[PDB]
């Protein structure tokens, strides 16, 4: 029919040319779609006290303990800090230490706008069989505690205690709470363009665009190390999930 | 007013520069004072306004010292891009000027008249 | 088709015209003062009431499909870009803090009924086209030599954004994927208007503010984006005429100011 | 603004594209303009017929 | 009594301290006192087409015709031309030309503010006995006509005819009329600290100060010149005068 | 005795004062736009709506009777003399042809009630005091080697004001007189205040805008001259304390501005 699609704004079935108007038979709503859980990651467990990994760039020969926390959000991370770049080591055996890295991909194929903002629930699965464990959080912007103290010649680590949110699971257990969107930026930012700092800044890299962080270890003291390295799963979901404005999607290969 | 082949475009800017210590000439200059663009169409006229602003109630008609009192700046024509003559239509348009007087004009001591014409 | 708008002591006509494309919500112009801050702000006024004009590169014939130019806001001010001069607006902008504004641009071509071709201009949001992949801005010499960007697998996939070097503790991961990829069937999602050389010659748009805090930092913000690209190769019979040329227009719409202070500097 | 000059009859201040409609303040006007002395020529004066 | 004069506004007779309030018996008024005729300046008398001097500097060797024509205005005048320092040739015979000068010593005794209005009414008198002339005036900003015309083969110069106002008086008769106020600016500046150009100006020179230019001549052809000089006094009147700020006075030497 | 004045993000406060001289009329404040021009003006906003500040000379004991320095205003913008620095208000006006304005100035000193001396200061209208006799405006360089002017028969009889060489046609006269002289004794008749050691510290006044037209152009304008005479040298008690120094600071009221155009150059 007559049109003019080059001014944008075209107008709007079989009733038009031809018709049918086949009745209506929701499913696509944005605070239903994203109401799911989805594996987001997975991370040893502590069994001491540890050091947490310096800022960027960091050079040879700098002790500290990797492998361990994780970020709380889609944005692509590196070494369980933000990034930009998302990658990952296909290649074979090489040299150094290997960066941890994740990502939401089923978030990110439906990703079609640029700010979003919802609540999220966490939950934890362990791995090996009869494992005892436990977990802890803090907010966006704070830090870990470390160091211990000696109870009856006893090495306890800092991080039993402390006013952030703290859960202890049976053995062979499982664990499940609600967090509150907490981060000082109004909404999430789904694809960034600005800088945080006044100089030496990197363009598009947000500063606290996430919901907090996360960490494993075993209600143990510090005198019965052992040797077997555990793991732990981790899953997200949203709630009330909202989008303020279209965006693009992932390109496909036309191989 | 235009005069040219019909089926050709173009885009001209106009400007006016109240008094300053040099007369502007480039157009990046010439584009943050008071300016507007002419668009070639069906209609081949345009009419350009120049705002009366002055220190004084009223203005000398004739300049000899050039003081703010008769000087009111300048006027100038850029052609914001390049003329795009039709084929066949061999080039090099042409513009004509037309000027009078506003609604609001007005003038108030008579004085002599110059006989140089008779010669 | 024909109807001009006046602004301040310039105006701005159009020989014709479809109309304005409104975006995300009906009448743009209505807004509030941010809620981030208490000192009283700066309003609009009419040495700032005005429109900005600037030019772009030259449009040939050996240029292909998908090809590309950026121009982001307000930064072009800042940058001097195209020889756009903001005069009160970028005195204004360099002494203060805080700003929130909306942005309303018209973009015209001199394409004539002998061309073939078509043109696609869009507002992409929250973009990051102008700096180099070494994490650099764009000079305004290096912008010469290359008239217009080359898409190319790289911007496809966003593979080649700035990142952070890790340092020699780690090994050099394989980058493969980005949060800003280009993807050039669905720019039409943002609003765009066809610049077709059969039906028109002058395209606008009107934005409201967008940002995910109700205000932003006056000397970093990249929230809106001109883009521009080439869908069909332009292309004509020898000696009729050889290529035209591009211009735009900017002007912004009730702005607010926050945070005076002395010139900024940099070190 | 639009307009057609070529019609000969042209439309008719800054109101109309940016305005100032400065008040009036008629020392123009025919009969009172040529109402003032000019000389017109010099003669002899005549001593007979 | 008590007061506090450094703050500036004092208050305010016999009655306050010791009394007497002699009852009034309007002479000081601004309207008043400017109503009486005072001599402004005394020029030549022109008999044939003059060349009108040419703006400062002036060369050596440049023709044109000086002493006649004079400026309507209390403010210094140097060559019938707008100046600022007033000054006198004191000394005796020298060289060069000598230029005429003129000033309103009794306007300055009382010029104590700095803006004024006032309509001028212009009178000459002769000097020799017995002498035939006429006057010729233009505004503020004209020019005077130059060149003559031929009658009868009689050089009459174009002066004789205008647009302006022209006097005739019979023989050993005088002249008088009043002129409106006709400068662009809408006061008069007593003392002024402007510049009337935007580069190459003079500090403090106004442009247009003044109500006119007056000149006059013989109503005979240029044929005729004759040798001996002949003399013309002015006087002028200030009507409806009006003053707008306070100012200060002419110092007084205490020799 | 104790107050305070608000204007936009800055204030002054005054342990001592005696109150604020209104001038000539009531409410000063008050103006309408001018007539001798049809453009839209520009009006007062919060960026230009605060105080400025800055330093004069200081105060020694070798000053003689009868001394004095000058400010022109706006010309002290322009010229950033005594470190003064309009910032924003000076690139306002550097971006236009005409402009309207009041004034509103205070200055203080820190004398003590150990010294003996008094100062006077008055708004002079209409004055030529800072320009040399050459013709030429006194630099900032100029203005450091000598403090204070030094008051002279010359300066008193207005005889040595910028004046026009007639040229080598005529001869040189004998100037004797200006309509620009300074008389001492009668300074007191511009609105002033006394700044005596014994009584108070700082003083202020308040004027409305003045001209012989309703608009004046913005590049030379001097209506307005800032004067600080010595009226009793200043004497004290040796080792007790040495030359105090003075400060002044200034606000527009109600400005309008017209005329737009690009930055001014001369040449």
């Amino acid at each position: 029919s007559t049109d003019n699609a080059e001014t944008g704004v075209i107008e709007a079935n079989t009733d038009t040319d031809f018709g049918e108007l086949a009745a209506p038979g929701n499913h696509t709503n944005v605070k239903f779609l994203f109401d799911r859980s989805r594996l987001l990651n997975v991370i040893k467990v502590l069994e001491k006290d540890a050091v947490f990994p310096r800022p960027f760039p960091t050079q040879e020969g700098a002790q500290q303990d990797d492998g361990y926390f994780c970020l709380l959000t889609p944005r692509p991370t590196v070494a369980s800090r933000p990034a930009t770049r998302f990658g990952l080591y296909a290649n074979p055996s090489g040299s150094g230490v290997l960066a941890n890295t994740s990502l939401d991909f089923n978030f990110y194929s439906l990703a079609c706008f640029t700010y979003f903002r919802s609540d999220l629930e966490v939950t934890v699965v362990s791995l090996e069989p009869d494992l005892e464990f436990a977990v802890g959080w803090f907010p966006s912007g704070s830090e870990y505690q470390a160091s211990s103290f000696v109870y009856d010649q006893l090495h306890v680590p800092f991080h039993f205690t402390g006013r952030t949110p703290r859960a202890f699971a049976s053995k062979g257990g499982k664990v499940s709470f609600v967090l509150p969107w907490n981060s000082v930026s109004s909404v999430l930012p789904v694809r960034w363009g600005g800088a945080s700092k006044l100089s030496s800044a990197t363009r598009g890299l947000p500063a606290h665009a996430d919901w907090g962080t996360i960490y494993a270890f075993v209600p143990r003291p510090n005198e019965k190390k052992s040797t077997a390295v555990k793991h732990v799963a981790v899953y997200i979901r949203y709630k009330n999930a909202r989008a303020w404005c279209p965006s693009m999607l992932p390109f496909r290969s036309y191989k | 007013t235009f005069c040219g082949p019909m089926m050709a475009r173009g885009k001209f800017l106009l400007s006016y520069s109240p008094p300053n210590g040099t007369q502007p000439q480039t157009l990046s200059e010439a584009m943050q004072c008071t300016y507007s663009i002419w668009d070639i169409g069906l209609n081949s006229s345009w009419t350009f306004v120049v705002p009366y602003i002055s220190p004084s109630d009223y203005r000398e008609t004739r300049a000899i010292t050039n003081s703010v009192y008769s000087a009111d700046g300048w006027f100038s024509l850029h052609k914001l891009t390049k003329i795009t003559l039709p084929p066949d239509c061999p080039q090099s348009p042409c513009i004509l000027f037309f000027a009078s007087a506003g609604e609001d004009y007005t003038l108030r001591l008579p004085v002599d008249c110059n006989p140089s014409y008779v010669f | 088709r024909v109807t001009t708008q006046t602004a301040g002591n310039t105006a701005i006509n159009t020989q014709s015209s479809l109309g304005v494309l409104c975006a995300y919500v009906e009448d743009p112009t209505k807004s509030d003062p941010p809620s981030s801050s208490t000192d009283q702000p700066t309003t609009t006024f009419t040495a700032i009431d005005r429109w900005y004009t600037g030019r772009l590169n030259s449009w040939t014939k050996a240029v292909k499909t998908f090809s590309f130019q950026a121009v982001p806001l307000p930064g072009a001010f800042l940058s001097r870009q195209g020889g756009l001069n903001g005069g009160a607006f970028t005195a204004t902008l360099h002494r203060h803090f805080l700003m929130k504004c909306g942005w309303q641009v018209q973009v015209q071509c001199n394409l004539t009924q002998f061309h073939q071709g078509a043109l696609l201009v869009a507002m992409v949001p929250e973009t990051t086209l102008d700096v180099k992949p070494d994490g650099k801005a764009k000079s305004l010499q290096e912008l010469n030599e290359e008239q217009w960007v080359e898409m190319s697998d790289d911007y496809r996939t966003g593979k080649n954004m700035p990142f952070q070097s890790l340092g020699t503790y780690y090994r050099p991961p394989n980058w493969t994927w980005g949060p800003n990829f280009i993807n050039p069937y669905q720019v039409t999602v943002f609003p765009h208007q066809i610049l077709n050389a059969r039906t028109s010659t002058s395209v606008d748009i009107n934005v409201p503010y967008i940002g995910e805090t109700p205000t932003q930092s006056s000397e970093t913000q990249n929230s809106w984006t001109l883009l521009v690209m080439v869908l069909v190769p332009l292309d004509y019979k020898e000696g009729a005429t050889t290529d035209p040329e591009i211009t735009f227009s900017v002007r912004p719409t009730s702005p607010y100011f926050n945070g005076l202070r002395n010139r900024y500097t940099a070190g």
